[PDB]
């Protein structure tokens, strides 16, 4: 990886939902929900070998 | 309505809904774009732009945390972790024949 | 919480219950919980492998 | 990695130094200073004895 960055539910400048969503992202990350969803969509079909 | 769409960031927006309760409506960005200053005007484009003039409230999409995007709009704390990296072709199968000896 | 300081510049990992009482900045370093263990010494039996 | 979570300069709940370091941490990253400082400390005698 050249750099490191990340996503985010973007809100307008000074919106109240900057705080009520990061409570519900940190909650969904410790419950494993943000890894069950990544696994459900990035599962692909598999590549055979890296020998 | 909200049933035309599926994906990671539609599953995320449903899971943020059952926690908070804000029942949403998808209006996808029209001039499809993320955000950039046009370097002569200074105006933003797309989903950074439609959050500035308060047309919609969220940006549930791969909208990366950029230093120039943070000064203008308010990002939440991340939900994935990116990185810039190179997509090139895997090399050929070398195929050592049965008569390789 | 009780304002006896202004910042907390330290390895203070963002947790759900810490975010509900103080407010963090955006991460200057990424991690995850991972298991540390002794590197195994010695090799396989291998009386074959001719 | 079992989960994924990150560090962060902690501010009191309501302090404006939250947002002024939010942009400031992003400022060192795209310049490559956060990678440069991490390179300077987490790299040492590499245990190169594999060969
Ligand atoms: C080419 C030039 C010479 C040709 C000459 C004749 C060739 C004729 C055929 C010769 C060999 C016969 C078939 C061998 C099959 C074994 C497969 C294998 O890879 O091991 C497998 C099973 O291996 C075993 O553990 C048990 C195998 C049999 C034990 C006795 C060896 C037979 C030698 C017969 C004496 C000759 C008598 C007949 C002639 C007088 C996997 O187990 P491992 O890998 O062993 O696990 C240890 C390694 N490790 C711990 C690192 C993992
Ligand atoms: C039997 C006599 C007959 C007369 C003939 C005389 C001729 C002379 C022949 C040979 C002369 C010299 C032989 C000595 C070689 C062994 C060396 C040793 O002791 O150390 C090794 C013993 O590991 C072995 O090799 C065990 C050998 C036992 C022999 C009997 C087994 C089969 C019996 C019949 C089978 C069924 C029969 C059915 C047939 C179909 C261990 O070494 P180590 O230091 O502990 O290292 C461990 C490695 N590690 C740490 C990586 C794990
Ligand atoms: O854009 S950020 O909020 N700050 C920069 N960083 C860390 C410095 C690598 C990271 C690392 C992972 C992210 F998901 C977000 C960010
Ligand atoms: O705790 S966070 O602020 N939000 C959750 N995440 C991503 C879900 C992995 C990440 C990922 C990398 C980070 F540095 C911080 C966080
Ligand atoms: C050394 C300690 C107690 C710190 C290190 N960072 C973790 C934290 O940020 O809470 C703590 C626990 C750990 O190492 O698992
Ligand atoms: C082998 O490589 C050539 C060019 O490098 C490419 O055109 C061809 O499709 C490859 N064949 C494969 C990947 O089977």
């Amino acid at each position: 990886l050249i750099d490191s960055k990340g996503y985010g539910v973007g809100t307008p400048m000074g919106s109240p939902y900057r705080d009520k969503i990061t409570i519900a992202i940190l909650q969904l990350q410790e419950e494993g929900k943000l890894h069950m969803m990544k696994e459900k969509w990035w599962r692909g079909n598999g590549c055979p070998e890296e020998e | 309505g909200n049933d035309r769409f599926e994906g990671y960031c539609i599953d995320l927006l449903r899971e943020l809904s059952t926690i908070l309760g804000f029942t949403y409506e998808i209006r996808l960005v029209e001039d499809g774009k993320y955000g950039a200053q046009d370097d002569v005007n200074g105006q933003w484009n797309g989903m950074v732009r439609e959050l500035i003039d308060h047309k919609a409230d969220l940006a549930v999409a791969p909208l990366a945390i950029t230093y120039v995007r943070e000064k203008v709009i308010d990002f939440s704390k991340p939900f994935m972790t990116l990185g810039i990296s190179i997509l090139y072709r895997k090399p050929n199968g070398t195929n050592p024949g049965v008569f390789s000896f």
